[PDB]
């Protein structure tokens, strides 16, 4: 959408895919829909390579296409679907923390090939696992398909729109069937992982973790249970959870937890009578039902993220004033100090340093048709939406800078790297023939101290950058869920 | 009202130092997983590592150039019928 | 030692003129010196920059 | 006359936070299985007044407003919460923990960087010749 996301996805498709395909991919983000010939013309690339790039992008369900005025095919690249390649390791880890290596090696190949048949997934998983074992190379196809059905009925791997003129109009239905396998030819059925389910699971994990380290460890089990009964009936857009009662809650609680009825209602009313206001009770004199609020919790999460950012950058004394003015909306300059016991000089300094970085807004109240900056009233107020949206624009350029720094150090010590790796294969094949410790002192002293000390620092730097990348892209995910919920498609 | 003759440095030393990261066995697991995903998708047929290669004179050493050119089946059936390579 | 070929004098014409506005980043990239002082003349021996 | 001693004020604030944390310590080690009384094991302004009297720091301070304003500066920090109840209006104070840990956004040095607009590759200050990046990598 903006220059930051385009610059980020450019590198993301240059390091994941090739240069020729990433060129056409970035050229598809500047112009929404364009004919094939116009694209091949203005891009400057030949027709064959452009078709290769297009089919590569289509195979990974990254670009869409539609039929227009006469019979023309207009292609469109969506950047939001492209920017979700930094969470593949997190997706695989979330698949592996609940399931085992089965689901991990089933889903890790579904995201590297996009549209793929299950006969191919079972094939490749069975082959890799038989190659992994040493003496007993027996892998049941039924257990590989059992985890596949567990993904299918929990709505993790769905069916992409199948095949029902210049081209065919791809249509989607609600027929998520699982054709019965034949283990030792089923064509026209391709499966793909569902990302919004992963986003929902991450949202539930974040909510339960926040309510855990916030007040209690037990109430998080209760809310995670309340979030487990609604995985099937509730969707992402729906702001209010379907009503659930306590008698049904006491039915489904963990096996290793014995908590009685009235104390469970105690916990539920403590969750209702709470300033955080996550769960709300609508009941009677007799009984009632509880409803979990997702939007008013995501707002608190984004607010906490903003105060954490301002506290790590500016300071705790500064975040104190930030929270003070967030609580008391539209406060004036001389009345903020009688509340906050902070010296006026550096207080004004902090306020101006915050406002000059787009962290606060000032509203005008004049008493005249003229502005009259002298004869007017200034008020300080905080906007959460714009601040979250402006931090989201900073995270992307931060990730881009991290990626450029990681790619920068590799090409100055590159020939050194493939030269020290070429010496590795000289002795790796020699040790098979016969171990010579003289040929080992050859490689003991053939590499000099700075010739071996460069890889030592390069590996650590690459690890540090790739580990900071994930800690940064989890923040954009926590930040993009609050912006889309308030956004209402009219 | 004072005047500065020596310009400020291009890197003004920051206020505080950055924060150390969180580490668990899952963290290095995901790190190695990303490091292998990048290397494997770099070694995939979808990754085009062949922009174009130019060769001026022909040599006799044609034995050490047996590169296996297996494209993935494009599956033209579930694909725009207009685009036909 | 051998001399490398070089064009004698680059003579070209002007085809067309394009109008555009620069960014502060490109402005700093093109700029040479950064003025921070307001004193025009130094109060020393003679008029000197 | 309104006295100001920032050192004294913030050390009083730290001592009050430690005292409320110790009350939370005693409440959590007590652990009466019916935990309405555990969350109700608060410390009102009238007991932090007794704590002020047992402090022995400086007696030129009127208890009620000073302690309630210090607890206000504390709720502005985001460390404790207050709740008032009309019985007579009694203010109770509870110790709350932070909601989420510090984000991974700021752990990268690009979040602390004051020069963020000028940062661009191909010219002046950039991620290649950044001093902050190198100082982060070396450590
Ligand atoms: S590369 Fe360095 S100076 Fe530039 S924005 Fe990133 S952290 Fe800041």
């Amino acid at each position: 959408m903006t220059q930051a996301e385009i610059k980020l996805c450019s590198l993301l498709l240059q390091e994941h895919f090739g240069e020729i395909v990433e060129k056409i991919g970035v050229h598809l983000i500047r112009t929404g829909s364009q004919p094939l010939r116009v694209i091949a013309h203005d891009t400057g690339t030949s027709l064959d390579q452009v078709k290769k790039a297009l089919c590569v992008l289509v195979q990974h369900n990254l670009v869409s296409y539609q039929v227009h005025k006469r019979g023309v095919v207009e292609y469109e690249a969506q950047c939001s679907r492209v920017l979700r390649m930094l969470r593949y390791p997190r997706y695989i880890y979330t698949t592996k923390t609940l399931y085992s290596d089965t689901g991990e090696l089933i889903v890790e190949e579904l995201l590297l090939n996009g549209k793929l048949t299950m006969s191919a997934v079972v094939k490749k998983v069975a082959d890799r696992l038989t190659e992994t074992m040493e003496d007993g190379k027996t892998m049941d196809y039924a257990e590989v398909s059992n985890t596949f059905v567990r993904l299918a009925d929990t709505h993790f791997v769905q069916r992409c729109p199948s095949v029902p003129a210049p081209t065919l109009v791809i249509n989607e239905k609600d027929m998520y069937l699982v054709p019965k396998l034949s283990l030792i030819p089923d064509d026209g059925i391709y499966w793909q992982a569902n990302l919004d389910r992963f986003h929902q699971h991450f949202r539930d994990q974040a909510i339960v973790s926040a309510v855990a380290n916030r007040m209690d460890q037990t109430s998080s089990e209760i809310v995670r249970t309340m979030l487990r009964m609604s995985e099937i009936t509730t969707s992402s857009s729906a702001p209010f959870t379907q009503p659930l009662s306590s008698n049904e809650i006491f039915r489904s609680l963990p096996v290793g937890y014995n908590i009685s009825k009235q104390v469970l209602d105690q916990y539920l009313t403590l969750l209702a009578d709470d300033p955080l206001e996550f769960v709300g009770k609508s009941g009677d004199s007799g009984g009632g039902m509880y409803v979990i609020n997702l939007h008013k919790a995501l707002a608190s999460l984004a607010t906490a993220t903003l105060e954490s950012v301002v506290q790590e950058r500016f300071g705790s004394r500064c975040a104190r004033i930030f929270r003070l003015v967030l609580q008391k909306k539209h406060i004036e300059q001389k009345q903020v100090e009688d509340f906050a016991m902070i010296p006026a000089k550096e207080a004004k300094d902090m306020l101006y340093k915050m406002l000059s970085e787009n962290f606060m807004s000032l509203q005008e109240i004049p008493k005249t048709p003229d502005h009259a900056p002298s004869r007017t009233f200034y008020l300080y107020t905080v906007n959460i939406l714009s601040a979250a949206r402006m931090l989201l624009h900073r995270c992307y350029k931060s990730i881009a800078n991290l990626i450029e720094r990681r790619q920068f150090e590799t090409k100055e010590n590159k020939r050194l790297l493939e030269k020290s790796q070429r010496v590795e294969a000289i002795i790796a094949s020699m040790q098979a023939t016969g171990a010579e410790e003289a040929q080992l002192q050859e490689i003991e002293e053939m590499i000099t101290a700075p010739e071996r000390q460069q890889l030592e620092t390069l590996k650590r730097n690459v690890n540090k950058l790739d580990a900071s990348e994930i800690q940064v892209d989890e923040t954009i995910f926590l930040l993009e869920s609050y912006i889309e919920c308030t956004m209402k498609r009219q | 009202p004072d005047v500065v003759l020596k310009p400020p440095p291009l890197f003004p030393d920051t206020d505080y130092k950055p924060v150390p990261l969180k580490t668990g066995e899952g963290e290095e697991y995901m790190l190695a997983l990303k490091q292998e995903l990048r290397e494997t998708m770099k070694r995939m047929p979808y990754f085009i590592e062949t922009p174009e290669e130019r060769q001026d004179i022909e040599r006799y050493s044609k034995r050490y150039m047996k590169v296996y050119k297996e494209e993935w089946i494009p599956d033209w059936r579930r694909l725009p019928r207009e685009m036909m390579p | 030692v051998k001399e490398q070929f070089r064009e004698t004098d680059v003579a070209k014409k002007i085809s067309h003129i394009c109008f555009g506005m620069k960014s502060p980043e490109e402005m700093r990239q093109q700029a040479h010196i950064q003025v921070v002082s307001k004193n025009l003349y130094s109060q020393d021996n003679q008029h000197a920059p | 006359d309104q006295d100001f001693e920032s050192e004294f004020v913030e050390v009083l604030n730290q001592q009050c936070f430690k005292f409320l944390q110790s009350k939370a310590e005693t409440a959590r080690e007590s652990k009466q299985n019916p935990m309405i009384q555990r969350n109700s094991s608060f410390a009102s302004s009238h007991e932090v007044w007794k704590y002020i009297c047992e402090l022995g720091i400086s007696k030129v301070e009127l208890s009620m407003e000073d302690i309630e304003t210090i607890l206000n500066t504390l709720i502005y920090d985001g460390k404790v919460e207050m709740t008032i109840i009309a019985a007579g209006h009694m203010k109770l104070y509870r110790a709350v923990n932070p909601i989420i840990p510090p984000t991974g956004l700021v752990r990268a040095p690009c979040g602390l960087c004051p020069v963020f607009d000028d940062c661009h590759e191909g010219g002046e200050i950039s991620p290649s010749n950044c001093i902050y990046m190198t100082e982060w990598l070396e450590f």
